[PDB]
């Protein structure tokens, strides 16, 4: 039983550690060029914060459903189940 | 090694060195600086009134 | 919004006046110029520069080259 | 004796506290040291940290209790100097009129650089020395106070009660709540800016405290490493050998060469960041 | 049992978060140059933004399969019938 | 034969963990100079669509190899046979 | 019980470490982009910087997650009391 | 036996899936440049073209030898012999 | 006790490595660019210096919370008191 | 003779494994450097080219002898001997 | 008692080898904006010069702590007295 | 005896592989900006290969000594004698 | 005995593989930026030469002091004495 | 020897970094030092010749 229960423990850090890592150099990566288009044209600034959000939600898309199924292991684990 | 003792004692000895510089050490210093600027500053304007 | 825009040759001025929006042929690539657009200078090639205004949206202008500043 | 009990007694302070019975002893071993609690006291760092400190105010004294406002002469060119200095880099920063920040970031340069220095003094002379004029041969006595977490811990944690007290002082109790819970995310709809809060909290709130640590741990850190590597150059020279006791003669000078470096900058560090977060409480930066 | 649950519990945190890590990167650079070509380009930003949504689909191409595969792992363990 | 089944599980998390990781890094640096292409020249867009398409067949090649060898690993077992 | 104790030490240094090492990088690139603008725009920097903060929530907002759960798992722990 | 042959499905996923790694963000690299260079000039992309299927041919080179080595390991086996 | 101690050493030495690896990485991204904006503007280095120093602050924030918690782990354990 | 044999096959793909993945980006940075400098300068590719393969021999010369110590372990094996 | 010493020579490794790969990849994109900011105008290298020392303190700050904590780890041991 | 020697081929397989994978993206960083370089100054491309080997050397002096120690370990396991 | 022995042959891999690849990536990133500032201004190659070997000697500082310590660890050891 | 080796090769190595620090780092702020004494004088002869 202890084996399953430990491992788990590992693989709620690796959902959640992965999405972060990738998430946070995705943001460096996309605000960067968020602030570099602004200070070009500062008139259209409401327009391009509208089209980094529509990036922002492909690029946070897998990461969320990864801390959903690592907050899920915590809480009524599915593989305890299964032995 | 890491032991929690004499933070307290560092802390308050800080305050006491800062506290005497700021009142015996720093004003004298500034005001011995500034004369020199002053007397130089005079000196560059009186050749300029001189000539004037 | 406008910024004011002025087109000269050597010789005498092609245009001067308010506008909403430049486009030019960059040497590296085309641009859409807006104002409050930060410092820019270029090389341009051999092409139309649209103006845009209100009732004035398409001033079209043909140049031979130059800089745009 | 072995080259671990060389370096392991190398590690161990001079602690004075509540020793089984009665509030008056050294602890004799770093065990005995150990349960000795939080109400102890390292007797080399108080020793090492206010001796120093008085002779650079003392050698300032000196040159500012007779300040000619012409002709320098020799210690008190060298003290302007260090004044213009400091007044220099506060100006680049500081905009504002207060009356402490110039004073106390040359207290902090000149203290945090003298207490370094003490380090480039070969590692067993002062160890021996409080031992052969004490009488014992298991004294415990560390020379380099910036060494010791508490020293650092000290006085980074007397740089953040200026830092809270200037931020309410100035932008006062409302001011200082405000910016650790409407900035940087505001809205005009009381259900988001309620919702902001937590954000907002959680932004400002651990940049905060990561201040204090941050200048007390990178002090620490690349004073302690300075040591371990002198200690450990040591132990080569206590093998007896000779083509080894030439070869530690040559890493020893080129981490001295390297280390002066070092002890300069982390000074210079220690200033600036006081200088910046100090100046960064006075003003919205937002 | 338990060693093939533990570890089929650390194949899919790989799955999600190797995915994870990747597309949050890639849409970081992809979506950078997408806000620069809308700073340059003001009027073609509805010419950029389908040619985005092209290479959208090819970026998280294997990425989605991945995720398919970790789900099908952790409610229909296809290892356990193995052994 | 429980660890031979326990490490195939890992094999496969590996096989398509990293190629999901490398795909969708190489599409965002792919896709992100073609958007700036686009932005620039937009009469060359037809021409650096097809001229991308002819780069994405080379970019997921071995990637899609390790997919299909991963689906092999899972659905089949050629180390179980192998005792 | 010393298995699933040990493993989750670790599984918090992931968390918190994975999330150091992320938000370090992406703070890197994006305050990077600052300081560009910055310098060829001194009289935007006040504007840029207010949208350099909005950029800095979406980097941390799964870093913070990470770093929430992992405190969780020392001061309480949710798979001791599972085993 | 059973240590052997599963070690050697890790050695065939690390073997595969560190070069699909590899070649997803290097053709990235040399595709994304690819396209920025027939951008620039248009009437040299047959010479372009033929030019980058020669570091094509570099790239690959030791990605196709992992390849090759991993198929050998799954059909046959230079370890079952345990010699 | 012997793995749970063990174990939180290699906790220890992820905690602060990666933090390390993370620093010293978007300091010299941050870096990079303090010192060519100080040759675009020579008049503007003592306002990009204090730009710098406050990006620094959002830089090492997650990093400092791993020290901490890794000098707690270090000298008092709230896994050994688990037994 | 099980736990020399096996983690020999390991070994075997983190030298092909690891130098295939430094190789593939090593070349995907040196070709697309050739490729922009060709278009720069359509009359420099035959020196160009002769210059790449100077750094192409200092690229691989250590995956080189990566891959011919992998085939070493693989056909003859110095720790099976060792015991 | 030799998992607690042999997992302290493992974290020996991880901590001084990650802030040797941080400090070796963080200084060398500092530096070399130094030697581009030293082409652009030799009349500004020795401010330049002190700019770089300013940001090196900043830089290797952390990598410094693992490196004394490492050294901690090799001669003294506080993980042996926890039994 | 067993545990020595195969943790010893796996001590190898670290030493050329990471060697290898530095080498090999450092190469192509430094010689991507000597073929940049060499396209725009043809006339100094004799100087520009000289100190380009200069910093070969600098590039590979930490990987020849892991190389070294590498062949060491294989033909004179100094592990073995240490019981 | 086995266990100390070989888990440090694994750290002596990691201390100078580790450094091995830091030294390699941040070399060719020093020395890009040398042979950049060569051909724009071949007049200040004596001087620049110098100023990168200043930077040289911060990126080798903490790699030779872990391959230093990982020569003690192969000709001597701190970890067997402490049983 | 030990102790008695570690305190003479210790004391050796200061010895000579102490000898080409007083040779290479000490004289160039000496220089720096006095070429601020000279400035300073020189600096002040011209406010005292506005006078006359
Ligand atoms: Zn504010």
């Amino acid at each position: 039983m202890e084996t399953v229960v430990g491992l788990t423990a590992i693989a709620v850090a690796l959902l959640i550690g992965l999405g972060a890592l990738g998430t946070a150099i995705g943001f460096g990566l996309l605000g960067g060029k968020f602030l570099e288009g602004a200070a070009r044209q500062p008139e259209m600034v409401p327009m391009l914060q509208v089209k980094m959000f529509i990036v922002a939600g492909l690029l946070d898309a897998v990461t969320m459903i990864g801390v959903g199924i690592a907050l899920f292991f915590t809480f009524a684990n599915p593989f305890v189940g299964q032995i | 090694m890491n032991i929690n003792a004499t933070l307290i004692g560092q802390s308050v000895a800080f305050f006491i060195f800062v506290l005497f510089c700021m009142k015996f050490v720093w004003p004298p210093v500034i005001a011995a600086l500034q004369e020199r600027q002053k007397k130089i500053a005079d000196g560059l304007d009186a050749a300029n009134r001189a000539a004037r | 919004i406008t910024v004011h825009c002025d087109i000269v040759s050597a010789e005498a001025e092609i245009f001067s006046g308010l506008v909403e929006m430049v486009i030019a042929h960059g040497a590296l690539g085309d641009l859409g110029i807006a104002p409050g657009h930060a410092p820019l200078i270029t090389d341009l090639k051999p092409g139309p520069i649209r103006l845009v205004k209100q009732g004035g949206e398409q001033e079209v202008y043909y140049i031979s080259g130059g800089f745009l500043e | 004796e072995t080259a671990s009990g060389y370096i392991q007694h190398h590690l161990q302070n001079l602690t004075f506290g509540r020793l089984p019975n009665g509030d008056w002893g050294f602890a004799h071993t770093a065990e005995q040291a150990k349960e000795m609690g939080f109400w102890a006291f390292h007797v080399d760092t108080l020793g090492w940290s206010v001796l120093l400190g008085v002779v650079f105010l003392f050698i300032f004294r000196l040159a500012a209790k007779k300040a000619t406002s012409g002709q320098p002469g020799g210690l008190q060119n060298f003290v302007e100097v260090m004044v213009e200095f400091v007044d220099t880099s506060v100006k680049d920063t500081f905009h504002g009129r207060n009356p402490l920040i110039a004073p106390l970031a040359l207290t902090v340069f000149v203290w945090i650089f003298l207490l370094n220095l003490i380090d480039l003094v070969p590692v067993d002379y002062l160890p021996m020395l409080a031992a052969k004029i004490t009488g014992d041969e298991h004294l415990f006595f560390r020379a380099v106070a910036t060494t010791d977490p508490n020293a650092t811990l000290g006085l980074s944690i007397s740089v953040f009660a200026l830092i809270v007290f200037y931020s309410i002082k100035v932008k006062g109790i409302g001011g200082f709540l405000g910016e650790l819970t409407l900035h940087p995310f505001s809205s005009k709809n009381i259900v988001v800016q309620i919702l902001l809060i937590p954000v907002n909290f959680l932004l400002e709130f651990v940049t905060l405290i990561a201040k204090p640590v941050s200048l007390a741990l990178r002090l620490f850190g690349n004073m302690y490493a300075g040591e371990l590597i002198f200690i450990l150059i040591a132990v080569m020279f206590g093998s007896g050998m000779f083509l080894l006791s030439a070869l530690g003669v040559a890493l020893n000078w080129a981490w001295a060469v390297f280390h002066i470096l070092i002890i300069t900058l982390q000074a210079f560090i220690f200033m600036m960041l006081t200088i910046v977060y100090l100046s960064m409480a006075h003003e919205d930066n937002h």
